[PDB]
RNA sequence: UCAAAGCUUAGAUACCCUGGA
DNA sequence: CTCCAGGGTATCTAAGCTTTGA
């Protein structure tokens, strides 16, 4: 009713880990283990550099990773050793397969790398290389690799040098290992789909996600990708693939309706009983229509605006200085909503992401980021009763599941970053057969 | 009692009546709009015709200024409509959006000749008149003899058939050739990002200096039809 | 591009309108 | 009935910075 706010505690979006552990910090992945694994096969293939940056790959890939000897931290646990000892997955790697890559000219980077790279032996493939060939060769790389089983994890100079801080050592390490155990099949984690209760508390758990996300470039040409998700604590089916402006034109934002639709029937069948969309632009027209076409009455669904640039400031308290808790939802319900009409807008929820928050403390300990948080705006319009808390806790979940920033301190939302990444990647793919359904670590 | 940067209004904003004029040069007419703004005519440009409020009761004054600035920009233009329409915000969300926003550099230019007397020149407020909306200009800076500036920015928004305006601290770079340094943006980052208590502070004064008290601002657009907005303080639920 | 955040810049897009072809 | 160019206001995507994650 009218304008109100509360606080949500972090310990109810909490994150599934193996054992079915539920924790709100996804780091404690080394302490439940992680949700699901899959036996890790590196080849790290260097590019041309010098002796002090092949020392550092020794370092960081064999020495933290594999040799049980060398006692690495790896907070929230004392177990030490690599990774075989503190997440359980059969992580392999010698120091002597690591391929020695050189490059004169244009072009050759992509060709030695493919030459390099290996299918039966190997599934992961690291590649180290300079900031200057890696920004210019990584997007052309993934979409090389797309659908198949090479999945390459990209690391610049840069990082490696990073590790002789031996501040960065000990935080740098972690959030990549998760990556490698994401992008050989394994689940990091999923996200405890109970909250979705919340939302409306007239339908289990499950249900369906959708964000679509525009990448501009295209050689000077919009584009997009839609992005799926879906949970129901033991699913994840985490799929991503695919304009004259920021919009779906209403042909393809039919297509694209009822493609998620076939999917999730390809999923379970079981007709998705509500389809969240996810957008980082306004409903346009053609949208709206496109959603009333294929949606109408028969699907209960709600289309949420993730307004990043948004202009509202939170502060407040006045004692602990003006800095705002993290988890902190101002909800303003609209009272001019969807008489059956057409008028979909329900409410406005503006979240923080950013603030102060409570991390364990490792032997908690209050925390705060450097600035001022960037609250995100969530217009969320919908064609039934929706709950805003329901709808705010759905997106901090959703903000979490990431399995590159294992924090909470992060505040886009996963699907459509990683269908802003499809959208970049679809640039230099020439064959759109296998790509109707691709797998989100082909672009983690 | 996590207090915000909003403003919003407490009613559905009632009913708002515009004047129109018939202008025959859109592109000179934006021009006239952005000078009237200062006499106290609120007008935006839409479907030919300049509608707008007014806060003059003088039918006469109010012709003679319209009719000068036009003259000054070669328009062809025709008589006062005297309630030409009717506007609900929600449905014409542009119309109440620039109509207000003109009604606020109208107050702001006001306030300024009385909240600039004791001022030195890198901290006299300024309405900057750029591609942007409402900027309030008032700390200055020469930093490596690149001229910075840190400001409030306003924006509105309608919802729900209610007014709602944001104002916030920002910096803005009116150098015209290329930063291509890297020393400029950390001192710009130093700045430019700070605790939110430098912010609030900021946003307090920004806001007292123009409506005294900051827990409301009161923008008038006629001599009839006021927003009174307050800021949130919300406590919880 | 190990990841993120909060800044500033450039361009582009959306909503309404105007002109021309 | 269809684009391109313009205007005002508000966002969005992409680049360059700094800091942060013990
Ligand atoms: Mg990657």
């Amino acid at each position: 009713m009218s304008e109100y706010a509360t606080i949500l505690p972090e310990n109810k979006i909490n994150v599934i880990f193996r054992s079915n552990n539920k924790y709100h910090v996804p780091e404690f992945i080394t302490v439940f283990k992680p949700y699901e694994g899959r036996d890790i096969n590196l080849q790290v293939l260097v590019v041309n550099g010098d002796n002090e940056i092949y020392d550092l790959t020794k370092l960081l890939f064999y020495e933290i990773y594999v040799k049980d000897d060398t006692k690495y931290p790896w907070p929230y646990t004392k177990t030490r050793g690599g990774i075989s000892r503190v997440f359980g997955i059969r992580y392999n790697f010698d120091p002597s397969t690591i391929s020695r890559i050189n490059i004169n000219s244009e072009n050759d980077f992509i060709s030695s790398i493919s030459n390099q790279l290996d299918m039966n032996r190997f599934n992961v493939a690291v590649i180290i290389a300079n900031r200057k060939l890696t920004k210019e060769f990584h997007d052309k790389t993934k979409a090389a690799l797309i659908g198949s089983r090479i999945r390459t994890q990209f690391v610049t100079f840069t990082t490696l040098k990073r590790l002789k801080n031996r501040k960065y050592k000990a935080t740098i390490p972690l959030p990549l290992a998760v990556q490698l155990i994401a992008k050989a099949g394994g689940t990091p984690w999923i996200v405890d789909s109970s909250i979705y209760n919340d939302l409306s508390k007239n339908v289990s758990s499950n249900g369906m996600l959708m964000g679509i996300a525009f990448a501009r470039t295209r050689k000077d040409k919009i584009t997009y990708s839609v992005g799926y998700f879906t949970t129901l604590n033991n699913y994840y089916q985490r799929f991503d693939v695919q304009t004259e402006g920021l919009y779906v034109p209403k042909e393809a934002m039919v297509k694209t309706l009822e493609s998620g639709i076939g999917w999730y029937k390809n999923i379970i069948g079981i007709t998705p009983p509500l389809l969240i969309i996810f957008k980082t632009s306004p409903m346009h027209k053609d949208e709206k229509e496109a959603i009333e076409a294929v949606l109408g009455k028969d699907i209960k669904w709600v289309f949420i605006h993730a307004q990043y640039n948004t202009p509202v400031r939170i502060f407040g308290n006045k004692e602990d200085d003006y800095k705002v808790n993290r988890g902190t939802v101002i909800i303003k319900k609209r009272k001019r909503w969807n008489p059956n009409n057409g008028d979909y807008l329900h409410s406005e929820i503006v979240i923080t992401a950013t603030g102060k928050y409570r991390k364990p403390s490792t032997k908690t300990e209050e925390r705060y980021i450097s600035g001022t948080p960037r609250p995100i705006t969530l217009n969320v319009y919908s064609s039934f009763d929706v709950n805003p808390i329901g709808v705010a806790e759905l997106t901090l979940s959703q903000i979490k599941a990431d399995w590159e920033h294992p924090d909470i301190r992060k505040r886009k939302i996963t699907v459509l970053k990683y269908a802003n990444r499809m959208a970049k990647i679809i640039q230099y793919i020439n064959n759109l057969s296998s790509v109707p359904s691709v797998d989100v670590r082909d672009v983690l | 009692v996590l207090e915000s940067n909003m403003f919003k209004t407490e009613q559905e904003l009632p009913e708002l009546i515009v004047n129109c004029i018939e202008i025959d040069n859109e592109k000179e007419a934006h021009k006239v709009v952005k000078e009237i703004s200062k006499y106290g005519i609120f007008g935006v440009v839409r479907e030919k015709k300049i509608f707008f409020t007014t806060v003059i009761e003088d039918d006469d004054f109010l012709k003679d200024r319209l009719t000068e600035v036009l003259k000054n920009y070669n328009i062809n233009f025709s008589d006062i409509k005297k309630n030409c329409k009717k506007i609900i915000p929600e449905d014409n969300k542009d119309y109440f959006s620039q109509i207000f926003l003109n009604a606020l550099r109208y107050v702001i230019y006001q306030k300024l000749e009385d909240i600039n007397k004791d001022k030195k020149e890198n901290e006299r407020w300024t309405i900057n008149e750029s591609e942007d909306g409402v900027y309030i200009c008032k700390e200055r800076y020469d930093i490596d003899n690149y001229k910075i500036c840190v400001g409030a920015k306003f924006t509105i928004k309608v919802f729900d058939n209610k007014a709602e305006l944001y104002v916030d601290r920002k910096l803005k770079l009116y150098d015209e050739d290329k930063k291509l340094t890297r020393k400029l943006r950390g001192k710009i980052n130093k700045m430019s990002v700070v605790e939110p208590k430098t912010r609030y502070e900021f946003i307090r004064e920004i806001i007292q200096e123009i409506s005294g008290n900051f827990d409301y601002i009161n923008i008038k657009l006629s001599k009839d039809y006021t927003v009174n907005m307050t800021r949130t303080k919300l406590n919880e639920k």
